[PDB]
């Protein structure tokens, strides 16, 4: 179909743009302003082809490049090449600087001292002058040595389609061009740190790599190998993991179902909460046994042999002896261990905007019929509480079978009105 | 009238 | 920061406290004036008027110093003044071309941004946020707002309004005051017309023409008090009367050097107003746009310009049957030599009686040339010409003529009322 | 309005010959703004050559140089 002002033939795929918009031969609709910038905002440089650029004037708020390119007005003299041959930055009188925070970077910007040769360009010179002024340095691993200039770049870009660490070696071919990784390593979108084949497509992206898991691998075509263990449909898991309560699954049910961890065990430096159960905690370490605040579910690492004295009017006394703030009186929470700061308590009734489940406890009716247990006695989630009985739409009113009402009428009115041919 | 004159 | 108004006698500079009413700038006046247009330029300590007995706008320093026309040609009346402190571009509306005129002063460039209205009087320009707004008071009268380039003409206040005689704009809010001399009200709004709000009533405010705002105030200006009174910019409240009995009163303005800063695209240091030739307008979300002078054409790249005599011709000073002056004034060619400067820098009364530049009906002729003065001059007991011959040969007025009964006969032979004798 | 008149946007009448005559009759140019002319001809006495917009001085008939493009 003849879009973009009759001139660039796209493909009929009906996803028609808009007149703000520019359409691209990809079929992407970057906003109208966005050609002609040598700016390859299509990616392919369809917007910035001659075709157009040829056959094109600039918006009047737009600055204008010798060359025939636009540009947005804030970037002249910004010290900054962005119409490619300079002439945003011609003819514009710079501020002088000093040699306390100026080296004459070629841009006539000024930048700190301690800022230059510091490993890393910072002024932006095209020739990289900010760091080559130093001859001897060679630097520490990870921060990758870029060839004959100074210049230290994390790992985190090379080859990447950026030239950034000005010297060659972020994409020339002493690597990336014979091959981006060794064959048990597959690319990312900028590190040349690159992800062994089997963590690509197994459930997050273990880079920048917008093909990793959207369409690296097949989808569905064969499950994750039995090497590892299947624990959600987006997630396998590799031994231990399962047993931890960390959120590794994905779905976080590792510590569930039924296959792993019932028990925990403590080792040195750590202590086990023996009386309780799996939603409060079975092993603390020392750092917090007698310490200021109680930690397991009945509170027993503050007792163990401690059995402190030391207690006041300034905070509830439990039964047991220990003591905690008033406010921790009468209220939602196991506090003392001993249950002496909730037994005896006359709780005031909730607020409007407070579901009351059965046992007292008071809940926001936004948690109401969320599937989720709220309150322990299920309350808040039973059957007739949570429905929605279907509309009656006793006679005429004839609804189709995916579930809503419409008129009689409509029915083989030789038109789609339903969701699939329901009609 | 409003004229300036 | 003082008071700066204008009249039919003087333009003045007062304080804006009571405690002193002494004037802080000299009075500009003429003999031969009628002040109705005003603004200040803070940078150089000058202020502009229109003159709407000569139609030449001025500039003329605090202090009064240096005086110099800004612009003479093709004026009919200039209603009200207005300028951009950052662009330096002086804009104003012209009551009989029914337009309105942007000028800048680095270069005497001229364009006729806005045409054929029917009655614009007020016009207030707002460089930072890059919107000018302007009042016509025919009978569908609407307040309109457009870019400093004089595009995207809207109206903005077009209901329940008559007689916009005056704007302002709350430099510290933001928002755009009126007066309506039809309702007697004064109303605010925002730049974008909403939210409009009505001042209290004033108690005696019952004929405004210009106001300003300066601080927690309003200066109205009202013609029929003959007076310049103040009141709060919330709801009225406290009116106070600035000054008491002027002659005829037109506009005020709030001069202030503190809110004639800032800066946008087109007054940046490092390069020259913004990359424009000739004019460069503000527009908002603060963008610049250039504009060219009447006869001139933008090119292609949106900031050069180019003559175009097939759109706007070039033009000559005036029409056929008139003369003109250096100024740029232009005068009916029968006004030419007859001993009046009409052109007020004695351009039409320059080499008179001498090589074919001949004197009008309007002038007595010297006897051996090289001057002219007005036939009204000739015989009238002074001595105004070099050589004396407009007094030689001077023959009386010693009729045979009588005086009316009911009066006396000066010994002067004048007739007045027999009642004032011995008065 | 009379039929010898327009009606403007805003409810003024204007003369037949006043529409689109160069002048804001309407006050709202409404009668300026609706049927835009096309002037594009030479009304004057001065002689255009078949075909061309160009029209030359009348003196130019026979008068020894070749004066319109074909002459
Ligand atoms: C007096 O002022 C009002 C407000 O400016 C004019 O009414 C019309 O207001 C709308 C905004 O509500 C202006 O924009 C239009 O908005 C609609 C969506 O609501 C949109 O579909 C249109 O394409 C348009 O953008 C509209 O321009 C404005 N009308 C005019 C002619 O300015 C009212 O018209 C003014 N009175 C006179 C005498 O025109
Ligand atoms: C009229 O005024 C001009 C000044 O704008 C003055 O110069 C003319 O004087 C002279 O007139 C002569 C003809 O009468 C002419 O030959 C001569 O060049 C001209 N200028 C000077 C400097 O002598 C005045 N007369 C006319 C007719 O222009
Ligand atoms: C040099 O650096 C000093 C600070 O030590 C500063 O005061 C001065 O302005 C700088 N520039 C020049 C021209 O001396
Ligand atoms: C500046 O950088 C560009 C490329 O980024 C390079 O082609 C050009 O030669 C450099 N300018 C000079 C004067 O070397
Ligand atoms: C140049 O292109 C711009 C953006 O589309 C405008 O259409 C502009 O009007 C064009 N130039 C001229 C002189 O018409
Ligand atoms: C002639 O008139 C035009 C408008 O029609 C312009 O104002 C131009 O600037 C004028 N020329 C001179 C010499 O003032
Ligand atoms: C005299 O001659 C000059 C020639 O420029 C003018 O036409 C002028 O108006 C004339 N005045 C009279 C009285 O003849
Ligand atoms: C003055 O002129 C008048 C003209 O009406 C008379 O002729 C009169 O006689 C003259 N004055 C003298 C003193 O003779
Ligand atoms: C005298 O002259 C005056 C005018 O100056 C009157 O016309 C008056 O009527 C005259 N009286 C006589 C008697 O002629
Ligand atoms: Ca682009
Ligand atoms: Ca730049
Ligand atoms: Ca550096
Ligand atoms: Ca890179
Ligand atoms: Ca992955
Ligand atoms: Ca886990
Ligand atoms: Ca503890
Ligand atoms: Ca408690
Ligand atoms: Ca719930
Ligand atoms: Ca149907
Ligand atoms: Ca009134
Ligand atoms: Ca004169
Ligand atoms: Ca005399
Ligand atoms: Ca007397
Ligand atoms: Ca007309
Ligand atoms: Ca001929």
């Amino acid at each position: 179909y003849l879009a973009n002002d009759n001139k660039y033939c796209v493909v009929d795929t009906g996803t028609r743009c808009n007149q703000l918009q520019f359409t691209c031969l990809n079929g992407h609709c970057i906003n109208q302003d966005w050609k002609c910038d040598n700016d390859n905002d299509c990616g392919d440089g369809s917007d910035e082809l001659p075709t157009v650029c040829a056959f094109h004037t600039c918006r009047s708020t737009a600055f204008t490049c010798g060359n025939g390119r636009c540009v947005p007005y804030h970037y002249r003299c910004d010290y900054y090449n962005d119409c490619g041959d300079n002439s945003d930055e011609a003819g514009c009188l710079f501020r002088n600087c000093n040699s306390t925070t100026e080296f004459t970077c070629s841009n006539g910007r000024c930048i700190p001292l301690s800022y230059v040769c510091n490993g890393i360009n910072n002024c932006h010179d095209n020739d990289t002058s900010d760091e080559k002024n130093c001859p001897p340095h060679t630097c520490p691993p990870d921060f990758t040595k870029c060839q004959t200039t100074n210049i230290c770049v994390p790992r985190a870009f090379l080859c990447d389609g950026d030239n950034d660490c000005g010297d060659g070696s972020d994409e020339n071919p002493i690597y990336c061009a014979s091959h981006t990784c060794r064959s048990n390593e597959f690319q990312c979108l900028s590190p040349q740190r690159c992800i062994p084949s089997y963590w690509f497509c197994d459930g997050e992206a273990d880079c920048a790599d917008g093909s990793d898991e959207p369409d690296t691998c097949g989808h569905s075509v064969n499950t994750c190998r039995a090497s590892q263990f299947q624990c959600d449909n987006g997630r396998c898991i590799s031994g231990n993991w399962v047993c931890d309560g960390d959120n590794d699954c994905g779905d976080m049910s590792d510590e569930d179902q039924r296959h792993h961890c019932e028990l925990q065990n403590c080792s040195s430096t750590q202590f086990t909460c023996v009386n309780s159960r799996p939603p409060n905690r079975r092993c603390i370490p020392q750092y917090w046994v007698c310490d200021g605040d109680a930690d397991c579910s009945d509170a027993l690492d503050e007792l163990q042999n401690c059995t402190m004295r030391t207690c006041s009017a300034g905070e509830f006394s439990c039964a047991n002896g220990r003591c905690v703030r008033q406010s921790f009186r009468c209220d939602r929470r196991n506090d003392c261990g001993d249950y002496s700061d909730e037994r005896g308590c006359s709780y005031p009734p909730c607020h409007a905007n407070q579901f009351t489940c059965q046992n007292g406890r008071c809940i926001p009716r936004f948690f109401v019929c969320d599937e989720d247990n709220d309150c322990g006695d299920g309350s808040d989630e039973q059957e007739h509480l949570c429905h929605t009985p279907e509309p009656t739409c006793p006679l005429h009113q004839f609804r189709c079978d995916n579930g809503h009402c419409i008129e009689m009428g409509r029915v083989c009115n030789h038109v789609d009105d339903c969701s699939d041919n329901s009609d | 009238x409003n004229x300036x004159x | 920061n003082f008071l700066l108004f204008s009249s039919k006698t003087a333009v003045r500079g007062i304080p804006f406290t009571l405690s002193t009413q002494e004037d802080v700038m000299v009075p500009v006046t003429g003999s031969p004036s009628f002040f109705v247009g005003i603004d200040f330029d803070a940078q150089h300590s000058t202020v502009f008027y229109s003159d709407l007995s000569k139609d030449i706008i001025y500039k003329q320093k605090i202090d009064g110093t240096g005086k110099e026309v800004i612009t003479a040609n093709r004026l009919e009346s200039v209603e009200c003044l207005t300028f951009d402190w950052i662009s330096r571009n002086l804009y104003w509306t012209d009551g009989g071309l029914k337009s309105v005129t942007v000028l800048r002063l680095a270069d005497k460039s001229r364009r006729q941004i806005i045409s054929n209205l029917n009655n614009p009087r007020s016009i207030v320009v707002h460089p930072t946020a890059g919107y000018m707004f302007l009042s016509d008071w025919f009978r569908p009268a609407k307040i309109m707002r457009a870019w400093s380039d004089g595009s995207h003409l809207m109206p903005i206040v077009n209901t329940s309004l008559g007689w916009p005689n005056g704007l302002a704009i709350d430099w510290s809010a933001s928002r755009l005051y009126w007066v309506d001399a039809f309702f007697d009200k004064i109303e605010h709004s925002t730049l974008d017309g909403l939210d409009r709000k009505r001042l209290g009533h004033v108690d005696q405010m019952t004929h405004p023409f210009g106001l300003t705002v300066f601080k927690d105030n309003v200066f109205i200006t009202d013609w029929r008090l003959g007076a310049i009174i103040r009141v709060r910019k919330s709801d009225g409240g406290d009116m106070t009367v600035i000054r008491r009995g002027i002659s005829s009163v037109m506009h005020v303005k709030a001069y202030d050097a503190d809110l004639q800063t800032g800066s946008n695209y087109c007054s940046q240091t490092t390069h020259a107003n913004g990359d424009c030739s000739h004019f460069c307008f503000p527009v908002p979300n603060f963008q610049r746009v250039c504009g060219c002078p009447y006869g001139m054409k933008l090119q292609r790249d949106q900031m050069t310009c180019e003559g175009d005599p097939a759109r706007e011709p070039p033009t000559q000073q005036c029409g056929s049957l008139s003369f003109p002056c250096n100024n740029g004034k232009c005068v009916p060619s029968f006004f030419r030599c007859d001993g009046v400067d009409d052109c007020h820098d004695n351009s039409d009364e320059h080499q008179c009686g001498v090589f074919n530049n001949t004197c009008s009906p309007s002038a007595f002729a010297c006897v051996r040339g090289g001057q002219c003065i007005p036939g009204q001059w000739h015989c009238d007991r002074q001595n105004d010409c070099l050589d004396g011959s407009d007094e030689q040969n001077c023959p009386t007025h010693a009729t045979s003529s009588t005086c009316p009964s009911t009066s006396f006969t000066c010994d002067n032979h004048v007739c007045i009322p027999k009642d004032w004798v011995c008065d | 309005c009379s039929p010898t008149h327009f009606l403007c946007d805003n409810g003024n009448c204007i003369y037949k010959a006043w529409i689109c005559d160069g002048d804001n009759d309407c006050r709202d140019m409404s009668d300026e703004k609706d049927c835009p002319t096309q002037p594009f001809h030479c009304p004057s006495t001065q002689w255009q050559c078949p075909g061309y917009s160009t029209c030359i001085n009348l003196s130019a008939l026979c008068d020894g140089v070749f004066d319109c493009p074909n002459g």
